[PDB]
């Protein structure tokens, strides 16, 4: 049927498709993040750990 | 049907981007569907899928030139009859790849075998130079092996005498030439043509004259190369020049064979690469017209579409999903609009000449009265009308369905021929338009200008000298002399089916032919206009317009009926009552009609038709008159009322001006277009006697021989017939007729109903099958 129920329920579909493609952004820009993150604290505590190994 | 446009209606869908390439594909294939530019804002040159588009074009252009080398080569083009759809996905990079290496190999090949048969007429050249220089050191060689200067070349033979003139004038006496014709004459280097040639050699004593015969050969078009200095230097490079040549021949014919192959695969499948590369080139600058992601990343759609269509729309949607494998599905939506729909027609293959022929003239507004089905057999009729002869008719009927019967043959062979794929495209209409001329044909009772006297005349010449008072001294006495049917046996009745044959020998054929045909001209246009004028009630009760019913419409009808209706009863009616003993006071029906206008119904001449004629006939023309005023005044008051003191843009006096207008043109039509039909008469009358002169110009030429030799002349004289029959007659008068039954529907019979303000449905369809 092509009636008023069928053209919402078409529309609500593509709504949901269009929140995955958003949500699916969202969690491989949030994973990128997270390793940005881990790889620039590892640089820093490297750097950090040059000078307290020398030191001591 | 063909009775009116289906109806149309508006739609939009969302289809999401990934499968939208699939879902406009299936929509290509299924024709239905006519999308809408929606970003008409920015030019077509700067949409998002120009890229695409633009590669397209390219990949296009490759194909063309491939096929152009398959043209200029002798192999030629398959055809298989398959369709396949253009890749959805990205196999356009595949596509490029393949036609890339078909169209550098190609050129590859080319210039290499351009440069290589240069290289090898140059060694053959030399060859030849080489073997005639060895054979004119060969008086008596007895050293093995600097002073003197030497040269050699080729000439073109016949410029022998003026190259060794130029010599021995230039380097005058001092300078020796051999010159040996070149059997088997060879191909020019460059100029490349097959022309016999001469190797010639020459010595010379100084640098100066080796440098002025150098020049002088070099003005000569001649070609020197190098050449040995001693017998063991010629010899070796003779070896080295053939086995080069041999080297060079196995190459070329390697090369030519490696083209011969790669363009034989190319033809397997250029009409395919084709197709494919065209419908997605289509496809492409489709979805160009649909939005973009500048609102949405769904792909927003705007079509027209037939309303029964649109469950088979979805379902190529549905295809359209599960081939592209998007989980979410495309969604249509109707949408109540203003636009104006487009005019369809579902037109078939034997109603396509019919319609193509109405649509000439305008194509028909949305959902109003077609005439292509009345037109169907009004046009052949009305063509028949004139073209009426039964010989010709059938020559047209059978050509017709020749090409009928050929159709197929001819549809696959296609020329560029514009006058036959015309008449080809409308063999049908050629067909009814041979058969209804066999009717009419056999109504005048004409067949190649001579009638048949199938049933028997009803002219009896006897009861002349019976009853009447003639005898052999009055046919002796009288030239042309002439018949009555006053006396009782002359006359039995009317021709049962047609016109007397008798009428085609009596010399006063064609003054009751002319009047007779007359009559039937005027019958048939006068028929034919009230016809339209019921069909546009028609329209106007379809498109709820009361106001045109009550005034248009009804007063047109009784205007056209009172004075030009009463026109045909009128005819009839004389037919009817009047005969051979009230022949002297027979009344005219011109002069009748001229007084009925003019209110001129006088005491003296002819006698009124029937009694009460003179108040029967004022009462019609006050009608006809008073149907003017109802025309033009009352539609635009009542409209000036219900538009501009309810409610209360509307203009009156324009509105005026356009009643006013359309009533002159509607009343001063009726009597122009009754006119107009007699080109009826006048286009049969004319081949009738065109076809008559030609007849008795050619063919009694070769039947009017008393001698047994005739039979022979007769031969040549009926071809001569048979060429001007074809020619003057069937060609060019069928053409005139054609044309004028189209002139008289265009304007006399669908001025009445038909508006023709609407546009051609022009769907996504693929006709890319070209
Ligand atoms: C042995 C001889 C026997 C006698 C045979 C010939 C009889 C003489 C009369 C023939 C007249 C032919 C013209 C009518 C046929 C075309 C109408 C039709 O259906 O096509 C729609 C035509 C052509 O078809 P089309 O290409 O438009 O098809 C539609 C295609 N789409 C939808 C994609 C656009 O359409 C029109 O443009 C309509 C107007 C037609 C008006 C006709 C003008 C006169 C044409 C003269 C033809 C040449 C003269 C004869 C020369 C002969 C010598 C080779
Ligand atoms: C010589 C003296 C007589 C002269 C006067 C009469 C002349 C009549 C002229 C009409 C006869 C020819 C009709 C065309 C024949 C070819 C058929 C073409 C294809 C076809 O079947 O056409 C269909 C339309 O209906 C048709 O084809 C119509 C067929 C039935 C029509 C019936 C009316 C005939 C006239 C009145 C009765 C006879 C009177 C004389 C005795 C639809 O096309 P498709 O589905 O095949 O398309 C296929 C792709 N889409
Ligand atoms: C969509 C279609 C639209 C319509 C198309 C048709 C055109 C309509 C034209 C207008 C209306 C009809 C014609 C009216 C004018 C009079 C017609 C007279 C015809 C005629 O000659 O008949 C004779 C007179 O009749 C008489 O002697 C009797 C008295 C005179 C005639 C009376 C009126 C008859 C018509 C009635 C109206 C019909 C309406 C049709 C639409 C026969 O008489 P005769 O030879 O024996 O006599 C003679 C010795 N006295
Ligand atoms: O048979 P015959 O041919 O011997 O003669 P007929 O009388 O017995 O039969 C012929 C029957 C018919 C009347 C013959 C048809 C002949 C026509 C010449 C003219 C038809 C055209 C018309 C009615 C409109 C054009 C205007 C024309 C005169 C002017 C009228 C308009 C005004 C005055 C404003
Ligand atoms: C004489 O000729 C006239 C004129 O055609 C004819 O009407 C009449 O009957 C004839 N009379 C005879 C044959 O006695």
């Amino acid at each position: 049927a092509l009636s008023d129920a069928d053209v919402q329920k078409q529309i609500k579909h593509m709504m949901a498709f269009i929140e995955q493609e958003a949500n699916e952004k969202a969690e491989e820009i949030d994973a990128k993040a997270e390793e940005e993150f881990n790889i620039e604290k590892g640089r820093l505590v490297q750097t950090q750990r040059l000078k307290i190994m020398e030191y001591y | 049907e063909l009775f009116r446009s289906e109806e149309m209606t508006l739609a939009q869908l969302f289809l999401q981007s990934e499968a939208a390439y699939c879902c406009v594909s299936e929509l290509e294939e299924l024709g239905k569907v006519q999308f809408r530019d929606l970003n008409p804002d920015v030019n077509v040159f700067q949409r998002k899928f120009v890229n695409e588009v633009r590669r397209c074009e390219e990949m296009d252009r490759k194909l063309r030139f491939v096929e152009k080398e398959i043209r200029k080569a002798n192999i030629p083009i398959m055809d298989t009859g398959e369709n396949p759809e253009v890749p959805f996905p990205r196999d356009m990079i595949d596509l490029e790849a393949n036609f890339e290496k078909i169209e550098n190999e190609l050129k590859e090949i080319n210039t290499n075998q351009e440069a290589l048969k240069r290289n090898f007429l140059e060694l053959t050249e030399l060859k030849f130079i080489l073997r005639k220089t060895q054979q004119f050191f060969d008086e008596m060689a007895d050293p093995d092996l600097l002073r003197l200067g030497f040269v050699a070349g080729v000439i073109n033979r016949e410029r022998i005498p003026t190259f060794e003139r130029m010599l021995w004038r230039v380097c005058r006496g001092n300078v020796f030439l051999r010159q040996a014709e070149i059997e088997n004459p060879l191909e020019d280097p460059v100029t490349g043509d097959y022309v016999h040639k001469s190797v010639f050699i020459i010595f010379f004593q100084g640098d100066q004259l080796k440098n002025r015969v150098k020049k002088i050969c070099e003005g000569f078009r001649a070609s020197l190369y190098p050449c040995p200095e001693t017998p063991q230097e010629r010899k070796e490079m003779a070896s080295g020049v053939n086995t080069r040549i041999d080297d060079l021949q196995m190459v070329l014919n390697q090369t030519e064979d490696h083209r011969q192959r790669v363009l034989q695969a190319a033809a397997k499948n250029i009409r395919v690469w084709f197709i494919k590369v065209r419908k997605m080139k289509a496809i492409y600058h489709t979805l160009n017209l649909c939005n973009i992601d500048v609102t949405q990343k769904c792909l927003i759609a705007e079509v027209w579409c037939p309303v029964t269509d649109l469950d088979s729309i979805q379902f190529a949607l549905r295809r359209g999903t599960e081939h592209s494998g998007s989980t979410v599905p495309s969604i249509l939506n109707r949408m109540q609009t203003n636009q104006t729909p487009p005019t369809y027609n579902k037109t078939n293959k034997f109603t396509h000449g019919f319609q193509n022929i109405v649509d000439a003239y305008g194509i028909g507004t949305y959902r109003e009265i077609n005439p292509a089905p009345y037109t169907v057999i009004t046009f052949p009729f009305l063509f028949a009308v004139m073209f009426g002869d039964f010989g010709h008719g059938i020559l047209m009927t059978l050509f017709a369905v020749w090409m009928v019967l050929r159709e197929s043959r001819i549809l696959s062979q296609k020329n560029e021929n514009e006058m036959f794929s015309m008449v080809f495209s409308g063999r049908y209409i050629i067909l009814l338009m041979g058969l209804f001329s066999i009717y009419t044909g056999l109504i005048y009772n004409d067949c190649f200008s001579k009638s048949l006297n199938i049933f028997g005349s009803s002219w009896s010449v006897r009861p002349m000298f019976t009853i009447g008072n003639w005898t052999e001294e009055t046919l002796l006495g009288s030239s042309v002399l002439q018949l009555n049917p006053a006396i009782p046996g002359v006359f039995g009745g009317p021709y049962p089916f047609g016109i007397d044959p008798i009428w085609n020998i009596a010399t006063n054929k064609l003054t009751f032919l002319n009047s007779f045909k007359m009559k039937m001209s005027v019958i048939l246009g006068i028929i034919h206009m009230l016809f339209g004028v019921s069909l546009s009630l028609f329209n106007h009760i379809y498109f709820k317009k009361p106001l045109n019913i009550y005034f248009g419409f009804i007063p047109e009808i009784i205007f056209m009926s009172s004075l030009f209706g009463y026109l045909v009863i009128l005819i009839f009616y004389k037919w009817t009552a009047y005969d051979a003993h009230s022949s002297r006071n027979a009344p005219s029906l011109l002069i009748h009609f001229i007084n009925m206008f003019l209110f001129s119904y006088p005491e003296s001449g002819n006698a009124m038709l029937y009694s009460g004629q003179k108040g029967i006939q004022c009462f019609l023309i006050v009608v006809a008159m008073l149907c003017v005023p109802w025309m033009l005044l009352f539609k635009p008051l009542i409209l000036r009322h219900q538009y501009l003191r309810k409610k209360h843009v509307f203009d009156f006096g324009d509105t005026m001006v356009h009643q006013a207008i359309h009533t002159i043109e509607y009343c001063l039509g009726c009597i122009s277009n009754t006119a107009s039909y007699l080109r009826l008469w006048a286009l049969s009358l004319a081949h009738a006697q065109l076809s008559e002169v030609l007849w008795t110009m050619v063919i009694h030429i070769g039947l009017h021989v008393r001698s047994l030799a005739g039979g022979l002349g007769l031969f040549f004289i009926f071809a001569a017939f048979a060429t001007l029959t074809v020619a003057i007659l069937l060609i060019m008068e069928g053409l005139s007729a054609f044309l004028h039954a189209l002139r008289l529907h265009w304007v006399e019979f669908q001025n009445k109903f038909y508006t023709g303000t609407g546009f051609k449905f022009l769907p996504f369809s693929f006709e890319h099958i070209r």
